[PDB]
C-alpha cells in the first residue's frame, strides 16, 4: 500500500466511512458520554477521533 | 529505443539523448520518427512526473496530429493526456481527450493494449467522482478482458481493480 | 501601459519602502530605462533612485527619439488626416495616445485617448480605449477616474461576453477588488479562471492565481471552499506550481495550526512589498486569525488551555490576550473565564438570538419612520 | 435658525486657517490608502493598527521564537 495508487483515497475514505458508521453507531444512543467509555470499544486515541468527529 | 528504457538505467541522458534523437530525426526529416520520440518522450515525462512540458509539448505534438493522418497515434497522446489530466486531477479535459480517442479509435480496430486502456483509465475517471459503480465494474472488468494473459503485473493489477472498484 | 514597462514599473513600490531589495529593482529598472521610452517614470521617481552622473547621459538620448517617433505619429496623423477613413485616425491617435502611455504621461494621452474615444466606431473599441485607461489607472491607482469609463463602459454592451475582452474585464473587476476591501463580491470574479490565461497587458496567470489564493484562502469558509475550489479542479491543476500553497489550503482547512503558523511567516513577509497589495497586509493578518480561531472555536463549547496551546504551539499568555481582545475588538463570541483556566464559551446565538438580529433593523426601521414623523407637516 | 451655525463655521474657518492644506495633503498621504477604502473596516484596522503602531506590529515573525521560548 505504499505503492498504492491513489485509490488510496478512495480506501481511506472507506476506512473513514466505517468509521462514520461506527461514529453514528455508539454514539446515537447517548446524549452524554465518556470518551474512554466510548473510544474504548474501538481501543483508537481520541485525537484523530476528535479531529474527524469535530471536523 | 523501448527496450533501452525498459532497462531503467540512467535516465539523466536518456531524455537528453531522445532531444538528440528528435534532433537527429530532424536533421534528416523524418516527421512521423520524431512524433514517435516525442510519443514515447511525453511518457518519459509522464513517468517523471513533468506534466508541465509533457502537456505542452504533448499538447503542440497535438496540433500536428489533428492535422495529420494515422489517427491512431492521436490515441496515444488522448489516452496519455487523460493520465496527465487525470494525474494532474482535472476530470472535464479528461472525459473531452478520452471521449476525443473513442471517437477517434471508433472506426480503428485498435490492438487490446491500447483499446483495454480506454476503459481501464475511464473506470477509475467515473470511479474517480464515484457516480455508477456498476458501469465502473463494467470498465474495470472489460479492463480485465482485455488484460487477460497479455502481462501479469498489468493483470494483477487489473483484478486489484476488480476488486477495488 | 500594456507593456511590460507596466510590470517592471509596478516593481517602485518594493524598490520604495525597503532599502535591501532596492539592488535589482533598481537593475532592472535601469536596464529597463532603455525600453518604452522609460525617460520620465525614472526622471519622476529619481529622487528615489540613484545619483545624477550616469543620468544624465541616456536622458539626452531618450528625450530626442520621444520627439522624433511623437512628430512621426504627428505627421503621420496628418497624413491620416484629411481623408477619408475612420480607424486609419483611430489608430493613428491610439498609437499616439499608447506612445504617450510609453512616456508616461496622461495629459496628452487624455486628451488623445478622449479623441480616439470620440472616434469610437463601436462601443467594443470604446471598451478597448477604457481598457487603455485602465492599465496606466493601475499604475497611476486613481480609483474614481477608472470607474467612470467602467461605470459608463457598463451599461449597454450587448456584443456578448467575449473571449479575453470581457474576460479582461473580469480581471480588472479583480485588480479594483484587490484594491478595495471588499471580499465577498470579490468571490464571483475570479470565477472565470478557467478562461483567464497569461496577460501581459496586465498579469500573469500564476499571479493571478497567487493573487486569488488571498481572497478564497481568507475570505471564504468551508462550503465556500468545498464548494468552489476542493471541489474545482483549477486549483488543482495548479497546486502544483507551489508547494506552499497546498499546505495554505490542506493544514489550514486540516486546522493544524503548529504548522500553518510555521508557515505563515512566508504569508507575512510575501504580504507586504506588494503593490496592489500592500496596505491590508494588517487586516488579512487579523481577519486570518480570527476566522481561524472561530474554526477552531465553532466546533468546541469547553476548552482547556492545553490542548490549546498544544494546537496553536504556542505559549499560554498570547492567547491570553488574543481573545481577550476578540472579546470586544475581534467580537467573536459570549464572554471566556479563567475561574477554571478553561476556554468555556455559550454562545446562545441560535434561538433567541435569531430573533434578536431583527431588533437593530427594528431600531433603524423605528428612526427611519421618525423621519417619515419628521416629514410630516414640513 | 441655522444663522448659529454662522459663528461656529467661523470656528472652523479658523480651524481650517491653523493649518493652510497641510493636514489635507498629509492626511491625504493616508486617505490615498484609504479613499474607497470602506471606513468602518479603517476603524478595525485604525483600532489594531494604531493598537500595533506602538509595539509588535507585524509580530507573527517573532510567534517562532515563541516556541521554543514559550
Amino acid at each position: 500500500l505504499r505503492d498504492d495508487p491513489i485509490i488510496s483515497t478512495h480506501l481511506a475514505k472507506l476506512y473513514d466511512n466505517l468509521l462514520e458508521q461506527n461514529l453514528i453507531r455508539v454514539i446515537e444512543p447517548f446524549s452524554r458520554v465518556q470518551i474512554e467509555h466510548i473510544s474504548s470499544l474501538i481501543k483508537l486515541s481520541k485525537a484523530d477521533v476528535e479531529r474527524k468527529l469535530s471536523q | 529505443l523501448d527496450l533501452f528504457l525498459d532497462m531503467e538505467a540512467a535516465t539523466g541522458q536518456e531524455v537528453e539523448l531522445c532531444l538528440e534523437c528528435i534532433e537527429w530525426a530532424k536533421s534528416e526529416k523524418r516527421t512521423f520518427l520524431r512524433q514517435a520520440l516525442e510519443a514515447r518522450l511525453v511518457s518519459l515525462y509522464f513517468d517523471t512526473k513533468r506534466y508541465q512540458e509533457a502537456l505542452h509539448l504533448g499538447s503542440q505534438l497535438l496540433r500536428e496530429l489533428k492535422k495529420m493522418d494515422d489517427k491512431a497515434l492521436l490515441v496515444e497522446v488522448q489516452l496519455l493526456e487523460s493520465k496527465t489530466y487525470h494525474a494532474l486531477s482535472n476530470l472535464p479535459k479528461a472525459r473531452a481527450a478520452l471521449t476525443s480517442a473513442r471517437t477517434t479509435a471508433n472506426a480503428i480496430y485498435c490492438p487490446p493494449k491500447l483499446q483495454a486502456t480506454l476503459d481501464m483509465q475511464s473506470g477509475i475517471i467515473h470511479a474517480a467522482e464515484e457516480k455508477d459503480w456498476k458501469t465502473a465494474y463494467s470498465y474495470f472488468y472489460e479492463a480485465f478482458e482485455g488484460y487477460d494473459s497479455i502481462d501479469s503485473p498489468k493483470a494483477i493489477t487489473s483484478l486489484k481493480y476488480m476488486l477495488l472498484c | 501601459p500594456k507593456n511590460p514597462d507596466l510590470r517592471i514599473a509596478q516593481l517602485r513600490f518594493l524598490l520604495s519602502l525597503p532599502e535591501h531589495r532596492g539592488d535589482a529593482a533598481v537593475r532592472d529598472e535601469l536596464m529597463a530605462a532603455v525600453r518604452d521610452n522609460n525617460m520620465a517614470p525614472y526622471y519622476e521617481a529619481l529622487c528615489k533612485s540613484l545619483d545624477w552622473q550616469i543620468d544624465v547621459d541616456l536622458l539626452n538620448k531618450m528625450k530626442k527619439a520621444n520627439e522624433d517617433e511623437l512628430k512621426r505619429l504627428d505627421e503621420e496623423l496628418e497624413d491620416a488626416e484629411k481623408n477619408l477613413g475612420e480607424s486609419e485616425i483611430r489608430d493613428a491617435m491610439m498609437a499616439k495616445a499608447e506612445y504617450l502611455c510609453r512616456i508616461g504621461d496622461k495629459e496628452g494621452a487624455l486628451t488623445a485617448f478622449r479623441k480616439t474615444y470620440d472616434k469610437t466606431v463601436a462601443l467594443g473599441h470604446r471598451l478597448d480605449i477604457v481598457f487603455y485607461l485602465l492599465r496606466i489607472g493601475l499604475f497611476y491607482m486613481d480609483n474614481d477616474l477608472i470607474t467612470r469609463n467602467t461605470e459608463k463602459a457598463k451599461s449597454l454592451i450587448e456584443e456578448g461576453g467575449d473571449w479575453d475582452r470581457r474576460n479582461r474585464l473580469k480581471v480588472y473587476q479583480g485588480l479594483y477588488c484587490v484594491a478595495i476591501r471588499d471580499f465577498k463580491q470579490a468571490a464571483e470574479l475570479f470565477l472565470d479562471t478557467v478562461s483567464t490565461f497569461t496577460s501581459y497587458e496586465l498579469m500573469d496567470y500564476k499571479t493571478f492565481v497567487t493573487y486569488t489564493v488571498y481572497v478564497s484562502m481568507i475570505a471564504l469558509e468551508r462550503p465556500d471552499l468545498r464548494e468552489k475550489v476542493i471541489k474545482g479542479a483549477e486549483i488543482l491543476e495548479v497546486l502544483h506550481s507551489l508547494p506552499a500553497v497546498r499546505q495554505y489550503l490542506f493544514s489550514l482547512y486540516e486546522c493544524r495550526y503548529s504548522v500553518f503558523f510555521q508557515s505563515l511567516a512566508v504569508v507575512e513577509q510575501e504580504m507586504k512589498k506588494d503593490w496592489l497589495f500592500a496596505p491590508h497586509y494588517r487586516y488579512y493578518v487579523r481577519e486570518m486569525r480570527i476566522h481561524a480561531y472561530s474554526q477552531l472555536l465553532e466546533s468546541y463549547r469547553s476548552l482547556t488551555l492545553g490542548y490549546m496551546a498544544e494546537a496553536f504551539g504556542v505559549g499560554v499568555e498570547f492567547i491570553d490576550q488574543e481573545l481577550s481582545r476578540f472579546i470586544a475588538a475581534g467580537r467573536l463570541h459570549c464572554k471566556i473565564d479563567k475561574v477554571n483556566e478553561i476556554v468555556e464559551t455559550n454562545r446562545p446565538d441560535s434561538k433567541n438570538w435569531q430573533y434578536q438580529e431583527t431588533i437593530k433593523k427594528g431600531d433603524l426601521l423605528l428612526n427611519r419612520v421618525q423621519k417619515l414623523s419628521r416629514v410630516i407637516n414640513m | 435658525m441655522s444663522e448659529k451655525k454662522q459663528p461656529v463655521d467661523l470656528g472652523l474657518l479658523e480651524e481650517d486657517d491653523e493649518f493652510e492644506e497641510f493636514p489635507a495633503e498629509d492626511w491625504a498621504g493616508l486617505d490615498e490608502d484609504e479613499d474607497a477604502h470602506v471606513w468602518e473596516d479603517n476603524w478595525d484596522d485604525d483600532n489594531v493598527e494604531d493598537d500595533f503602531s506602538n509595539q509588535l506590529r507585524a509580530e507573527l515573525e517573532k510567534h517562532g521564537y515563541k516556541m521554543e521560548t514559550s
